[PDB]
């Protein structure tokens, strides 16, 4: 008879790691909401929050969720043992992630262009810390995909590489989820 | 797997057998709610204690009542859920005649 | 149950040579590329005790300065930096690393695995923790010295306005590098227990120590990244022009809430594993199984669950927190600790206690932590905390709890597992000398500080007047503090001598009655920890292995008024 | 992995209940010696702590409904059940020390805030991480 | 508590070093502390006894000499006793929490009807006291005295915004000081003089704390109470007002800072001098009538020590203090 | 049909699967060189060539 189905150890490891990172973002959320609670007394929040550009935010949100969809198509390709489908979909995900990074970068450049920076207000500090840490996470995720591509280019595609691709997909999905939370907090619940 | 086998005169440690209660989610969730229930006891004690020195005069009845309500719902929930989680163990004890 | 046929001319495997026989260069490159959990755990332990001595020297300098009124040899700035760095290194570079070192060595042996789940991640955790330690200590090379704002780093005092100088920054990074090192250690311990357990070792046949490590792993993963986020926020406020921790934004109480939400689970993270170590030591030397096993597990999980709601009892004098709620919760967290105490004295009840060194250390820990927690309950009530908060009473309380739970019990663990970690046994006489020196010096140092705390001396005071009225008590504290400093000389000499010329260990369990699974294997274990796995069938694999004739008793006398279930009929067929 | 998947449900429900209790409490109780009003620090922490434990518990349960009756969880398993390959484990690697040093360089860089130290630290860090992840798959020397 | 401690040497031992206290709620806190210590001693001895029993009674050599054999009874579970021993601490901490709530609530309640309210400012590193309002009984004018300085406080309110415009923190300037109360009758603490606040006996008194700089704390050990002083206390959601029902006996009492504020945290002492109620009217009329006069001159006008007798200022030289005479001679 | 790397182990999906995000046939991590292999192997099958060499005296 065939062997037992045992838990995927690397999947448990990465899931535990993402559950840990959720509490990393808890701190930034708490700082932002304390800032908002203070600001709503003076109404200054209602002024600074009018500097933002919500349709551009929606566009980059659409780009990032598209990245998630492409990533999971790559995962299906991986579990089938098809290396070339994995390469295809992961390169597309890399492209979309880079476009999201450029989206946030252009957002920042325009914002400092028309009078919002870290020194301008408490809103500036809260907005930029909360979005910039997530931007660093997105950059790290794109780097992780490129490292996966290095791996499956150099090594033969065994289950050890398939689970690596599966594991990086978890991290990217966590990145998409925390972006959705951040967007709903900053552009909608504001 | 799929069934145990013990000879007469052999007593194992009972935990994590398929009939065990520790292996099921209702029991642990009941433990959580049972721990939660004591918060209501604390709340009602806070209400009456603040009353004892003439404070919280405008809301102490509401705090006492809501504390008791939360305590009773949480503790009855925990007890019922724990008993539900232990039902397989009772059925097993009926079946076999061995407690461990 | 199967019984195998005999093997022709069987011989037991060659058990490994003891330590001290290593050749030249046999550990340098092995250390640099290590991914063995057990060698890595040993070096964890050694590095943590190095930081222990380093921090305690600063502590002795503090005491020497407070021996008499007037600033004899320190300034105000140097005194401030001293207590800040003493607190930081002793909590973050000694305590948490020693916890993870003992976890890394012992847990795979207890759960019957060859190696940890993620070896290279474990090595990364070790090295990044040491990197954070050196970064934290680099502040002293600054002309202006290291950080000076207490180990809590309250704001606005930590603002760029109110704390210039790069030492204040180096603290932030040294702590952060330490924090992720801790997290990298925790990722393993969960995944290991979830995925590499031995055959027949169900979850409720694990030793209590690894249960505590499991709960501590989840707790630490909750709370270390929150510290990292808060610390990066403070550095963001400092280097850039950030305003999040500005007082006009409410930054002071924001920082206090966030930091103490991190910080109280840190003390429980230090607390639970050493409770587990004594929960392993006490059954062995009383020759009695652990009393109320699953009850202790529920108590440990209750401590883990309650640690997350207790956090704001460190702020009763801030005038911001809600007093009744947090006072009630920090009363509730006393219950399972008392359950653990009751279980310890219960398993000692009518036992056959032999008083080898680790048992001495364990009973000393119990005696110290009893009064420490008894003091902590007094600190838990707000109306007493209005006077007690941030005084020397607080100092004595948390030194009782930390010095009991960490120092006494870590020494107990070192003496307990020195055979399994080295293949040699420590000197008994030096151990007793070390214990009595530490015990009398400790109680002399810290019992009298309750009185100066009550009389009105605040914490963190660098100088005080002759007319204040608490100079004699400080003098009595200082002499016994120097005795505490002298106490570690026999410990260092004993470890050094026993490592290289100690008594060799022949049997697998020199203490005789080891219950846990690590006492069934060799001393030291082989590279992959197990030349053969016993038939695991209870919470005492090694005991039931070495004493088969006891098993019929061990299963029968377990429960008061035990049922007739031994006479029940046969239940199945093979 | 049955018992540990399900024992996580106690801490998470307790934390969630404490979060809701605390939010109502601080938003309503106008006690002297304190100021009325919801505090977001602490409440956010409690809800996302419940989130962490719930993520762990739900993933473990979602996985455990797939796996078989593993011998480590079988209360009367024999040592012969687990005979075979346990898995692959790294024998040795210099890269954990290297990337610890890289993180140290980056941390020192943000201490003094010399921008070149930050850039070189990040570059060195991703280099060391890549060398870690490609260790057991570097191609054989091409003649 | 309403019930007094045992008293005698037992009370002194149970005290165990607390000041007696000089307010009603100080007495309440002391009584609660004494009885809590009684219960704590009961627990401490009744478990140290069991550990001593293990040391002397449950030894292995005794049982082996007695012939008990190589092993004990091997008992593991006694579930009813375990549940009883679990229920006991539950009830203990519960009944303790009841009295905790009682004493805490009678301490913290802000309904004591002050006759005097003093605004207090903490700064790095000294104290500045200012009489904010005084009831007509003690005030010079017969009607209630109000001490807020119009011009100096107008400057504080004007500091909120527009120094030609930075306004980063929620629309206000980062250097806002509108939360500080500036009064016309003020005592200013210096490194050359320990400040002394003068208060009457047997009047409900109020303290309104704030901090120019990093967080401080106001601690009077004879009140058996301390409270943190923060910058922008409203922004921190910190309660900046606390009231004492009265002070019950005259005298000079040291008060300290109990929060790590910086380099000179140890040097930040003050004194609280409680004087006869009839003399307080003379003091306030003297300070009001000729404001140029110093605090010491007013204390001389009362007929008591011009300077803080409880604590003298620290020597401010970093080398002279080596021989332990770190005390400045005020006169 | 989809491509499959020949290093992929063979299996029958109708009665199981090879690896998923949740479960695998191993307790630890999978072999980088293929779980289907059976180490050790012969000296010449290794591809290694041990050098004899001497140095001047
Ligand atoms: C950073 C290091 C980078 C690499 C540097 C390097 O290559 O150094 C090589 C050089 C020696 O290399 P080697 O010749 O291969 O060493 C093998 C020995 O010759 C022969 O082997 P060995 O068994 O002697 O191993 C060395 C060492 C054993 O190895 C280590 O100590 C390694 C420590 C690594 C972590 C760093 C600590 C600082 O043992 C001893 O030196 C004797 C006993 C030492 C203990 C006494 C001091 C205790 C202080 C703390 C208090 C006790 C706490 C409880 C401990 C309980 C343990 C069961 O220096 C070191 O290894 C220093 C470390
Ligand atoms: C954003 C910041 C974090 C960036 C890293 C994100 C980590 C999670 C990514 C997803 C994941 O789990 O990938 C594993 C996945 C599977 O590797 P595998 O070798 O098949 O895993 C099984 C091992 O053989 C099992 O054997 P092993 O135990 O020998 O190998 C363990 C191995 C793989 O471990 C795992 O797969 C499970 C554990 C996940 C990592 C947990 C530790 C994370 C770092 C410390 C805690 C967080 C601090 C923040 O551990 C690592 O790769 C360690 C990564 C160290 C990251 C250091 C970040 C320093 C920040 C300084 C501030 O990784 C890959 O194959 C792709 C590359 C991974 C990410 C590259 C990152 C790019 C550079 C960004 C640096 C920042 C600029
Ligand atoms: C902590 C403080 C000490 C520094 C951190 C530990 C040592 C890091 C470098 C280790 C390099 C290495 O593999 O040496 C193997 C080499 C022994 O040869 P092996 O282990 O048989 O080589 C196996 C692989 O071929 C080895 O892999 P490979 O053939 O691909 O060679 C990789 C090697 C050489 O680099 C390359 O292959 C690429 C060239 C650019 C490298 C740097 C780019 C940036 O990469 C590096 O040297 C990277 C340096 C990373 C420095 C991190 C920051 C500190 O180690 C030594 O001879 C001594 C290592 C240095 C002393 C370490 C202890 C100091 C105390
Ligand atoms: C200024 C202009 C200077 C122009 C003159 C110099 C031109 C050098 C061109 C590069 C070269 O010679 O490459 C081959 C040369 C040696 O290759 P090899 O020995 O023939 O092949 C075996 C591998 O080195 C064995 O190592 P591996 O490849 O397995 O793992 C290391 C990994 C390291 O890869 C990375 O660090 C990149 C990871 C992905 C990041 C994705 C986001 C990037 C934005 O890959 C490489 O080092 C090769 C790619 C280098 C460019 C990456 C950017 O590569 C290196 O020595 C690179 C090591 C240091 C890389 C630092 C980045
Ligand atoms: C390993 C390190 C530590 C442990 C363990 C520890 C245990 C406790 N602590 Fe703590 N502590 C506080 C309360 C407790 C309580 C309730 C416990 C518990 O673990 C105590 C339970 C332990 C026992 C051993 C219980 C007794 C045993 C038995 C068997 C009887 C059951 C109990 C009954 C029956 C109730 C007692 C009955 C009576 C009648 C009183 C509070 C506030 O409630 C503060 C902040 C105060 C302030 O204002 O800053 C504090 C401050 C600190 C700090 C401050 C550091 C800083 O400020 O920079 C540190 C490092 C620290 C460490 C540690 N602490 N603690
Ligand atoms: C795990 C946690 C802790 C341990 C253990 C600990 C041990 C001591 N403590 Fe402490 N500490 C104080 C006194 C002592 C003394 C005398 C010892 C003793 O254990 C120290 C003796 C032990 C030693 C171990 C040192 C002996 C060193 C020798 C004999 C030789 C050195 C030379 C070499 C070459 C070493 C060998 C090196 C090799 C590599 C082999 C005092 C007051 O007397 C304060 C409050 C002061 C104030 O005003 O704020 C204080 C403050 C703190 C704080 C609060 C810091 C803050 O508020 O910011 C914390 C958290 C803390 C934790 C801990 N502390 N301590
Ligand atoms: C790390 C360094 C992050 C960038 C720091 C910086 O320059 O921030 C300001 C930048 C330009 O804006 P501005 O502040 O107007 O110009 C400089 C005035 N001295 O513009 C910005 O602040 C853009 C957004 C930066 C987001 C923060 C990046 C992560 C920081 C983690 C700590
Ligand atoms: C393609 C690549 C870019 C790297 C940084 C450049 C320097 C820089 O930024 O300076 C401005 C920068 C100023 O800061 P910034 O303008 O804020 O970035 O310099 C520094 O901060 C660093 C000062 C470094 C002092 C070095 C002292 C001498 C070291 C000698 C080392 C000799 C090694 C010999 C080895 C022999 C064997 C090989
Ligand atoms: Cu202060
Ligand atoms: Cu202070
Ligand atoms: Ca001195
Ligand atoms: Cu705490
Ligand atoms: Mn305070």
């Amino acid at each position: 008879v065939a062997a037992l189905n045992r838990p995927n150890m690397v999947s448990v490891g990465t899931i535990v790691f993402l559950s840990q990172e959720l509490m990393f973002f808890a701190g930034l959320f708490a700082m932002y909401f304390v800032s908002r609670a203070n600001g709503l007394a003076n109404g200054s929040w209602g002024e600074q929050t009018d500097h933002l550009n919500v349709p551009y935010a929606l566009l980059i949100t659409v780009i990032l969720v598209s990245s998630s969809v492409t990533c999971q198509f790559g995962v299906f390709a991986a579990e089938r043992g098809d290396v070339y489908g994995l390469r295809k979909w992961f390169l597309v995900t890399i492209i979309l992630g880079s476009i999201f990074v450029i989206g946030q970068g252009y957002e920042y450049i325009t914002l400092v262009g028309h009078g919002l920076t870290i020194q301008s207000s408490v809103y500036g500090s809260a907005f930029f810390i909360t979005t910039g840490f997530h931007a660093l996470h997105v950059i790290a995720g794109v780097m992780a995909f490129v490292v996966v591509l290095m791996r499956i280019h150099k090594s033969k595609f065994t289950p050890a590489q398939a689970t690596a691709a599966m594991v990086v997909s978890y991290y990217w999905h966590f990145v998409d989820v925390v972006w959705i939370g951040l967007f709903i907090t900053i552009y909608f619940i504001q | 797997p799929e069934r145990m086998h013990y000879i007469k005169g052999y007593v194992p440690v009972a935990y994590s057998s398929p009939h065990s209660s520790l292996e099921r989610s209702a029991t642990w969730l009941g433990m959580g709610f049972l721990l939660t229930a004591l918060a209501g006891v604390g709340a009602v004690l806070f209400a009456v204690g603040a009353n004892s020195v003439g404070q919280q005069q405008e809301h102490w009845v509401l705090y006492s009542i809501i504390g008791v309500v939360f305590a009773v719902v949480c503790t009855v929930l925990g007890t019922v859920l724990i008993i539900k989680g232990r039902a397989p163990y009772n059925r097993y004890v009926k079946e076999t005649g061995r407690t461990q | 149950t199967a019984v195998a046929p005999r093997v022709d001319g069987h011989v037991a495997p060659q058990r490994p040579e003891p330590t001290g026989h290593a050749r030249k260069g046999s550990k340098a490159w092995l250390m640099m590329t290590t991914t063995d959990h057990k060698q890595l755990g040993i070096m964890y332990i050694i590095m943590s005790f190095s930081f222990f001595f380093l921090g305690g020297l600063m502590a002795l300098l503090i005491r020497a300065e407070l021996f008499t009124p007037g600033l004899q040899f320190l300034s105000n700035e140097q005194f401030n930096q001293l207590f800040t760095m003493h607190g930081t290194v002793m909590l973050l570079l000694y305590g948490t690393p020693i916890v993870w070192g003992f976890a890394n060595y012992v847990l795979p042996l207890q759960i019957g695995a060859p190696d940890v789940a993620f070896p290279r991640l474990n090595a990364f955790g070790f090295w990044i923790t040491t990197v954070g330690g050196v970064a934290m200590l680099t502040g002293f090379l600054t002309p202006g010295g290291a950080a000076d704002f207490g180990w809590t780093m309250y704001s606005p005092l930590s603002d760029a306005i109110h704390s210039p100088g790069l030492g204040s920054d180096m603290w932030i990074v040294g702590v952060g590098a330490t924090g992720i090192g801790s997290v990298a250690s925790a990722i393993n311990m969960l995944t290991t227990i979830l995925c590499l357990r031995a055959p027949g070792m169900t979850m409720f046949r694990m030793p209590i120590f690894t249960w505590n490590i499991f709960v501590v792993s989840v707790l630490a993963l909750l709370i270390f990244p929150l510290l990292l986020a808060a610390a990066l926020g403070v550095l963001y406020d400092r280097k850039l022009g950030g305003h999040l921790y500005d007082p006009a934004n409410g930054g002071s109480l924001l920082w206090q809430h966030l930091f103490w939400f991190f910080g109280h689970p840190e003390v429980y993270v230090l607390a639970l594993p050493f409770f587990g170590i004594v929960s392993e030591i006490i059954p062995v030397f009383s020759r009695k199984p652990m009393f109320g096993y699953v009850g202790l597990i529920f108590a440990t999980l209750s401590i883990g669950a309650l640690s997350m709601a207790v956090w704001a009892h460190h702020m009763f004098v801030t005038g911001a927190v809600l007093l009744p709620f947090f006072s009630f919760m920090t009363f509730l967290i006393s219950v399972p600790t008392g359950v653990k105490f009751f279980n310890w004295v219960g398993t000692m009840w009518k036992g056959h206690i032999t008083w080898e060194t680790p048992m001495i250390w364990s009973v000393g820990f119990m005696a110290t932590f009893l009064f420490g927690g008894l003091t902590g309950i007094m600190l838990a009530s707000p109306p007493l905390d209005f006077h007690l908060a941030d005084s020397y009473f607080l100092i004595a309380h948390f030194h009782y709890t930390l010095f009991g739970t960490v120092v006494f019990a870590s020494c107990a663990g070192v003496y307990f597992w020195f055979p399994k970690m080295t293949g040699r046994m420590m000197d008994e006489r030096l151990g007793k000398i070390h214990f009595w020196l530490t015990f009398v010096g400790f109680h002399g140092t810290f019992l009298i500080q309750h009185w100066v705390g009550n009389m009105g001396m605040p914490r963190r005071y660098a100088d005080y007047l002759d007319s204040d009225g608490f100079t004699i008590y400080n003098q009595i504290s200082t002499v016994f503090s120097f005795l505490l400093g002298l106490s570690v000389i026999p410990f260092i000499w004993n470890v050094f001598k026993s490592w290289r010329y100690g008594e060799l260990v022949t049997v697998d369990d020199p203490w005789g009655y080891g219950n846990s699974l690590e006492w069934a294997t060799s001393c030291p274990p082989p590279r992959h920890n197990f030349a053969s796995l016993p038939r695991i069938r209870s919470e005492r694999p090694a005991f039931e292995l070495h004493y088969p004739h006891m098993i019929e008793r061990m299963r029968a006398e377990a429960h008061t008024g035990h049922h007739d279930d031994i006479n029940a009929p046969e239940l199945g067929t093979a | 992995m049955k018992s540990s998947a399900k024992l996580m449900y106690g801490p998470t429900v307790f934390m969630a209940a404490m979060a809701v209790i605390y939010i109502f409490a601080t938003m309503h109780v106008s006690d002297g010696g304190s100021v009325k009003g919801v505090e977001w620090v602490g409440s956010v922490a409690l809800v996302l702590s419940a989130g962490l434990t719930l993520m762990l518990g739900v993933y473990l349960h979602f996985t455990e409904v797939r796996v078989d009756v593993l011998p480590e969880d079988w209360e009367e398993a024999e040592v012969a059940d687990k005979a075979g390959t346990l898995g692959f484990f790294s024998p040795s690697s210099i890269w954990p020390a290297a990337m610890s040093g890289a993180v140290g360089f980056l941390a020192f860089g943000v201490v003094y805030f010399h921008y070149w130290m930050i850039a070189v630290g990040l570059m060195l860090l991703i280099f060391t991480i890549t060398k870690l992840n490609l260790q057991y798959g570097v191609p054989k020397e091409k003649h | 508590c309403e019930v007094a401690p045992p008293g005698g040497v037992l009370g002194d031992f149970l005290r165990m070093g607390w000041p007696d206290g000089i307010t009603p709620e100080a007495v309440a806190m002391g009584n609660f502390w004494s009885w809590v210590w009684v219960a704590a001693w009961i627990i401490g001895i009744i478990m140290w006894g069991l550990f001593l029993t293990a040391i002397f009674a449950w030894g292995a050599k005794r049982a082996e000499k007695r012939g008990e054999g190589e092993f004990p009874k091997q008992l593991q579970y006694n579930v009813p006793l375990e549940l009883v021993l679990t229920i006991v601490p539950i009830i203990i901490v519960m009944v303790l929490f009841f009295f905790t709530v009682q004493t805490q609530d009678k301490v913290t309640a802000l309904d004591k009807n002050p006759e005097v309210t003093v605004d207090v400012t903490a700064y790095q590193w000294n104290w500045k006291f200012g009489y904010s309002e005084i009831d007509g009984s003690l005030a010079p004018g017969g009607q209630d005295y109000q001490g807020s300085d119009p011009e100096r406080q107008a400057a504080a309110e004007a500091s909120k915004k527009d120094p030609s415009g930075d306004n980063p923190i929620h629309g206000n300037s980062k250097s806002d000081v509108s939360y500080l109360e500036f009064n016309r009758i003020e005592t200013l603490g210096t490194t050359d003089e320990i400040p002394v606040m003068v208060l009457p006996v047997n009047t409900p008194i109020e303290f309104n704390l704030a901090s120019a700089d990093v967080a401080h704390s106001f601690w009077v050990p004879e009140f058996l109470f301390k409270r943190d002083a923060y910058a922008h206390p409203e922004a921190n959601k910190s309660q900046r007002v606390f009231q004492i029902e009265e002070i019950t006996e005259e005298g000079a009492f040291v008060g300290r800072c109990a929060e790590m504020c910086g380099t000179y945290h140890a040097m930040m002492n003050f004194e609280l001098r409680v004087v006869d109620r009839d003399s307080f009217a003379e003091y306030i009329s003297f300070r009001d009538s000729n404001p140029d006069a110093t605090n010491a001159q007013a204390l001389e006008h009362i007929g008591q020590a011009p300077y803080a007798t409880s604590t003298s200022p620290f020597v401010s030289d970093r080398t002279a203090t080596r021989d332990g005479e770190n005390t400045q001679s005020n006169a | 049909k989809h491509f499959v790397d020949p290093a992929w182990p063979e299996h029958n999906p109708a009665d199981g699967h090879v690896v998923t995000e949740l479960i695998s046939k191993v307790a630890g991590a999978s072999s980088p060189w293929g779980d289907d292999k059976e180490f050790p192997v012969s000296a010449e099958e290794t591809g290694y060539v041990h050098p004899y060499t001497r140095i001047n005296r």
